[PDB]
């Protein structure tokens, strides 16, 4: 098989989200616990996560992005165009219940902007400020079922979206990652978890990410520095790696 | 209902839309003109690994001196997609643009050898195919390099043997400065897809 | 294709007899998006195996 | 003649009637327009998806109740339905009652659309869905009484018996056979139309009764419950006359 | 089986997904449900009129603004085009000026239809009815300047010449000639729709311009005057994409 | 459209006079009233009209025209060829005579 | 009624031929840019070619 | 157009002067227009008077427009000439947006 392929490459998919679903979870409110962007699936084939690594010693503050296979292609080029596709698993037992709603955002992200980094507000995504009615949506029952896949074709008001994500986002710089993403996804109860004291009293949601219908637009990143590949160094205390770009 | 836990494998598409095929090509007729469907154009393409590799003067110097830095960094598509893949195969292309700010010599002469790879000058004889350019009246070099191999394809891991493929050797008379772009031949080719790396953004040293 | 350059584009485009979307997220052969067994279709095996002159210095 | 990029000033056939789609304008001659030439579609909001009707957007399913009934508790919620009804200080107990079809107007921004309309008709669909551990069970009854407020207490399905209540349009809500129910109540008015701007009145009533409280373990424990969610949208809809007033109710 | 007035608990195939218009419920098994049998539409509203869609109603004309010219007065109004604008202090005069499409999305009861959408592609199509007695004289243009607040001063219609304006798109309106004139603006975005969420961006400014003053009797007297009428409705729509938000500027 | 064509631009019409005709105005007398170029309307591409935008501080004196759609295309060349076509519409009433 | 009207003439051209791509100007073609206030200076640009 | 060495100079440095002026057609004819499409092309023909260096070299790369050289990498495609062996670079951008009309 030709695995150079663009939709060989972003058709491979990666786990992004492993969020924790436990049975105090309220109801219309997106499921925050367990990771970096809990409940918020930013709709883009760049890459939205990304962690700070501080070494002390002044500070340097290197910051690290996650990327799936569909994210680490994107970064090579400047404007991106696909359907978004997101398998949305369940981990638990023939005894869990409940109701899932996984309804589709488009436009701009509700942040909590940081100095170093850019997260989402989870005040700001709750069934009183943000209702799910006039929004495409799958309430998935856990009954018996445990996934979905939900593919979500490109919709906005440009013909290509930017390809920069999280790369150098924060308080100041926000612009790019609002024009990277064409939505996001929220993940929010519509009942509770019901669950038997003789099960876990949480369930694990994994959803995987990868990309189909791909265009990649120019060669060129469009990030201030060149692409790098992060090489973690042995020790916390070392400092990483910094690629000469003096053209003299 | 059935105490169970299975799966249904639904899927649901959004939003009523047309074909996406005919409208990424509308897209593309009017923002991009041309479509990238492959990620080994992007080996025939050119890219730079290094803007300034300074040499000394009658010093036969291996590109892995170079390429063993650049390979890491991630910075050219033949790094930044090769820790997508384990296997490689096929030959390699290594442009050198002068930029010697200073005159050593009437005459300036880049000279080109091969040489197995992770060997030393010390270990090859100057013998075998070379290239020979004047950067004054060509400033650019444009050698090739096929694949001499004893094996149908290279593993970007370490190895036991050592000299089992072809590379490159750089000579030049005075100290030059280059700009070092490199590609793949009309037949290199990345292995078999694996996982991807972190990667390293923004640095801002803060004080504390 | 239209064109305003005589030489329609830089290389000679040799055929594929591929079936697929070339972004598309089916699994696609790669000996299908070019053919070259070991026949003539290389130019070097075919000048062995019509044993021209070259091959023999002339 | 052949002049681009505009219109000129000029004499035209001396009695014009332009109907735009409510609005008629009579005019003593035609209008001098200027139109794009060759105009062209230069979006592509008709490729991303189909454009919503207000029939369409009514047809919204919109959350209008989350419900979490709890086990051991005297609660009107969990306690269930009474064969008897002697006095109307002792009437059927319900988990929720729902006002229709203001309820669905009041909701998921459909009276924005309504809003500049006076007469409706439409059904109302209702989808509720439960969810309940497979180690709990009960039974509720989800019924309509139509002018159930407005007409005289004995015929209410409130005040009357259980044999009554369940001889009401039902759906039965079993948590381990039916974890979801649906339910169409149709068009409720005895006039010709809903009346959106005069007449607030609702006309059918939608209880959610219990035949079966929650039955769970003896021993006390925050899982022994249930959450319901109540879905509303409405069918078979007809917006016909407009109008400059608005409900402020809605 | 055959039971009336109820639907009982009961097992059904063990995997549904029911899709409302963009809601998509999956679940256990079918939905045990309840309609009404041999249903009938009990109502007279489809026999009224026809129910207007989204599109129909944003293809409404509005009034928008009204004016009214007086004769031998150095207003804005009635100042005429100037033949050449030397600095920005001295700038070309016009009556009315609108930014679109805000001036009708924000009119009408439109953005309550608009409401709970996201992308927008439409043509905004402009009536003026103006109406002047047989003894005024007169001559208007209107005319539109796409980005004029967003481009270069020296690009502007204002800060250009007679010529330059009249180079512009527009019509002629002669008060004894054009009493009505029309005009179609082109969906002016450089994007693919507009964004009626986040970007409360104008891309088209209409103008109506003096070419030549109101000419009414040397005698002062009230009736040497015109009145305007300016109406407004979009054309050639579509919104595609539900969202929850909304543009508090609507 | 093909919105580039010097057929297209040239054919654009624009305002390049707007004289006053009064009841006093003597006749065959050319209408000077009002404008710039009263009454003459030099029959070509070119732009015949001009002003002079003084600023004292000495005296700068720069010259500003009035160009139309087809005087704006003509300047970029040296010599033009064109028939030349004039719309001259009067703002008057159903008792205005002349 | 009024006792002046108003003779508004528009200009055109049909059956164009321009010839050389070069202006007969002393100096090279120049958009006026209106500036602010009348007692600013307008722009000049350099033709100098060294 | 001087410029210093060792500088990443964006050339809207000089476009943005240049389209206001009225000097070349591309600005002289977009005052008739509002929107534009298309790539652009630029031609740099070398008339430095002084020898700085023994090896003079002109590179040219791409950069989304209004961007600075400090937040754009020097990756990409490239093309690089040598004034004194080639005095015009002969550089082209295409239309590489996100929109299929540009407003001017």
């Amino acid at each position: 098989v030709d695995e150079m392929a663009i939709g060989y490459v972003c058709g491979n998919p990666a786990i992004k989200h492993v969020l924790t679903w436990s049975t105090t979870d309220v109801v219309q409110n997106p499921i925050s616990n367990g990771d970096d962007w809990g409940g918020v699936i930013p709709v883009g084939m760049p890459c939205y996560s990304k962690t700070i690594r501080a070494v002390k010693g002044s500070t340097s503050k290197t910051e690290v992005m996650d990327p799936a296979p569909c994210e680490y292609v994107a970064n090579l080029f400047s404007y991106w165009r696909a359907t978004m596709c997101y398998r949305i698993t369940v981990v638990k037992t023939a005894f869990h219940t409940g109701r899932l709603e996984i309804f589709f955002e488009p436009g701009s992200i509700p942040t909590v902007r940081t100095a170093d980094n850019l997260g989402p507000d989870q005040t700001q995504l709750n069934g009183t400020i943000a209702p799910s009615d006039n929004n495409y949506k799958y309430i998935l029952d856990l009954t018996n079922d445990t996934e979905v896949t939900i593919k979500v074709p490109y919709v906005s008001n440009k013909m290509f979206m930017k390809t920069v994500g999280i790369y150098g986002a924060h308080d100041e710089d926000n612009w790019n990652f609002d024009e990277s993403f064409t939505g996001f996804l929220c993940i929010r109860p519509i009942t509770k978890l019901m669950a038997p004291d003789t099960v876990s009293q949480k369930v694990s949601i994994v959803v995987w990410k990868w990309a189909e219908d791909v265009v990649v637009v120019e060669p060129k990143p469009l990030t201030s520095g060149p692409t790098q590949v992060y090489n973690p160094p042995a020790v916390a205390r070392d400092l990483v790696k910094q690629i000469d770009v003096s053209m003299q | 209902i059935n105490l169970s836990n299975k799966t249904d494998e639904n899927t649901i598409s959004f939003f009523d839309s047309g074909d996406p095929e005919r409208m990424n090509n509308e897209a593309l007729m009017r923002g991009c003109g041309e479509q990238i469907v492959n990620l080994r154009p992007l080996l025939r393409t050119f890219r730079t690994i290094n803007d300034n590799w300074s040499l000394a003067a009658n010093t036969k110097t291996p590109i892995t001196d170079l390429t063993n830095t650049a390979d890491a960094e991630g910075r050219d598509y033949m790094s930044y997609l090769s820790f997508l893949y384990r296997f490689y195969r096929g030959g390699r292309r290594y442009k050198f643009f002068n930029t010697t700010p200073l005159k050593q010599s009437q005459t300036c002469y880049v000279r080109s050898f091969l040489i197995p790879r992770n060997y030393t000058a010390d270990e090859i004889n100057t013998d075998g195919p070379s290239h020979i350019t004047y950067p004054v009246i060509n400033p650019v070099h444009e050698v090739e390099v096929p694949f001499y191999s004893q094996y149908r394809k290279i593993p970007i891991a370490s190895t036991s043997d050592k000299g089992y493929d072809s590379s490159l050797m750089y000579y030049t008379n005075v100290g030059t400065q280059q700009i070092v772009a490199r590609a793949g031949n009309d037949d290199f080719t990345f292995g078999w897809m694996i996982g991807t790396p972190q990667l390293q953004g923004i640095t801002k040293e803060v004080a504390n | 294709p239209t064109s305003e350059n005589p030489k329609i584009g830089p290389i000679s485009e040799v055929a594929s007899g591929v079936k697929t979307a070339a972004n598309g997220i089916e699994r696609i052969p790669v000996l299908g998006e070019i053919a070259k067994p070991v026949t003539a279709a290389v130019k070097w095996f075919a000048d062995i195996v019509g044993g021209v002159a070259a091959i023999f210095g002339w | 003649t052949n002049v681009h990029n505009t219109k000129l000033a000029s004499t035209s056939a001396e009695n014009a009637i332009e109907k735009e789609q409510i609005t008629t304008f009579h005019d003593v001659e035609t209008p001098n327009r200027i139109d794009t030439p060759m105009a062209q579609d230069t979006s592509s909001a008709r490729s991303m998806d189909d454009t919503h009707s207000i029939i369409q957007f009514l047809q919204r399913p919109v959350l209008i109740d989350n419900i979490e009934i709890v086990a051991g508790t005297t609660a009107d919620n969990n306690t269930a339905l009474s064969r008897y009804v002697l006095d109307r200080t002792n009437p059927q107990k319900y988990i929720k009652q729902w006002t229709l079809p203001s309820t669905v107007l009041k909701a998921g921004g459909k009276a924005q659309k309504l809003a500049n309309f006076k007469y409706l008709r439409c059904d109302v669909q209702v989808k509720i869905v439960l969810n309940a551990n497979p180690f709990i069970a009960g039974r509720l009854y989800l019924a309509y009484s139509p002018y159930d407020d407005k007409v005289a207490p004995e015929r209410r399905i409130i005040y009357t018996s259980r044999a009554g209540v369940t001889g009401y349009p039902g759906v039965e809500l079993d948590f381990q056979l039916d974890n979801s129910v649906e339910m169409t109540i149709p068009y409720a008015s005895f006039q010709e139309a809903y009346d959106l701007v005069s007449g607030n009145e609702d006309f059918v009533q939608l209880y959610l009764f219990t035949i079966a409280p929650v039955l769970g373990p003896s021993a006390e424990s925050a899982n022994s419950k249930v959450d319901l969610s109540v879905y509303m949208w409405l069918d078979n809809i007809s917006l016909v006359i407009p109008t400059y007033r608005l409900n402020p109710n809605l």
